[PDB]
């Protein structure tokens, strides 16, 4: 069965800014099939009031979502995105780096 | 606007 | 100037926890604007864009309608490709359509698409002829046969050059403060230091619409297509989208580098460089 790992993106809406609120993002692109477990964390806690959008392909047929929430950057608090699928052989976390 | 036509694989 | 009206719609079977699960959405260029899912509480197709919630009670209640008809065919399909590929129940599997069409500039019929897919590959597509199909392996000639013998392509064809053409117009009016701006991408390059010797040069489009767009860097005008970091393009969350590509290089070296930037709202493409 065909198998194709989820690219994620962890990334603010709008240049993050300490005391500003912003929106956290996580897009998750090019899987397949289409069952994944998507969470924002926020340092190490999973953040409740995430939503996501509704699931959509490309011409290729693998599948793309994205994850958000509102926050307020602050320089100590450390965000990321945990992903699971698969072909993920355990969760993968990618950090939100703000100085890409 | 949707299709209204019924197609089977 | 061009435009595209495109319905996706996902079936996914979970075996003994219920009836495969519907997930449908539309889309006018690069902005959604209904959806319908099986597991939610209001089983009805769903306004996801504003300009879409002024139309009537009829139609709402009609896309609702031919949505679960959408979510009938599908059901019966993952049964139909279950017994053309001698698969069990253990399983989940996957299948995905795609149609809709595209116009100009002048808003007159370009071409129609209508696709399937089965757990991830191609099964059966509509050519661009609008007359004819292609059939990925041996099932998916079997239900060529059968769509050959059902005239399907002709009705589809009165579908895509008719029906999905004007309300792909209707929506572009309604709608042409959001769908027929383009925004053109606010571009920047980013330089941090990897090591005392090597650099990651980093190129932005941000606040960018419709989403097509190119980025390429070129060192002393060759392109390093092979030599780049190319993220897929992503939503910023409001109706724009965001992309980077990114380079490694050795530290001295920046002035050889240039990013270049095709997107339609550029008057020209643009040249980025560092100096």
């Amino acid at each position: 069965m065909i198998q194709r790992t989820p690219k994620i993106q962890v990334y603010s809406r709008h240049p993050a800014e300490n005391g500003k609120s912003n929106f956290l993002n996580c897009y998750v692109s090019g899987f397949h099939p289409s069952d994944i477990e998507v969470d924002l964390l926020k340092n190490g806690e999973r953040i409740e009031k995430v939503e996501h959008s509704d699931l959509s392909f490309s011409k290729d047929w693998s599948f793309y979502l994205l994850y958000y929430t509102e926050f307020t950057p602050t320089e100590k608090d450390e965000y990321a995105c945990r992903v699971n699928h698969v072909t993920l052989s355990q969760p993968k976390i990618v950090k939100w780096d703000r100085d890409m | 606007k949707l299709s209204h036509q019924l197609v089977l694989l | 100037g061009s435009h595209s009206m495109r319905y996706f719609f996902t079936s996914v079977s979970r075996p003994g926890r219920g009836e495969p699960r519907f997930i449908a959405v539309g889309y006018v260029d690069d902005t959604q604007f209904v959806r319908f899912d099986s597991d939610a509480a209001s089983q009805r197709m769903e306004p996801r864009a504003p300009w879409i919630e002024q139309e009537g009670p009829e139609y709402w209640d009609g896309e609702t309608r031919k949505v679960k008809a959408h979510s009938q065919t599908h059901r019966v399909d993952l049964g139909t490709l279950r017994g053309y590929y001698n698969q069990s129940e253990a399983g989940s599997h996957t299948v995905q359509r795609m149609y809709g069409c595209d116009v100009g500039s002048d808003w007159r019929f370009l071409r129609g698409y209508h696709q399937y897919a089965y757990d991830g590959k191609d099964y059966i597509a509509l050519k661009e002829d609008l007359r004819s199909w292609t059939a990925a392996d041996m099932a998916a000639q079997t239900t060529k046969h059968k769509w050959e013998a059902a005239h399907v392509a002709e009705q589809l064809r009165a579908y895509l050059e008719g029906t999905c053409v004007e309300w792909l117009r209707r929506y572009l009016e309604n709608g042409k403060e959001t769908l027929q701006r383009t925004d053109a991408p606010k571009t920047h390059m980013t330089h941090h230091a990897v090591s005392d010797h090597e650099a990651t040069l980093r190129c932005w489009a941000l606040s960018f619409y419709p989403a097509e767009i190119t980025l390429t860097w070129q060192r002393d005008g060759e392109d390093q297509t092979q030599d780049t970091e190319l993220v897929e393009t992503r939503p910023a969350g409001d109706g724009t989208f965001q992309k980077w590509a990114a380079v490694v290089v050795p530290s001295g070296q920046e002035q050889r580098y240039t990013c270049h930037v095709q997107h339609e709202g550029l008057p020209k493409p643009l040249t980025l460089r560092w100096e």
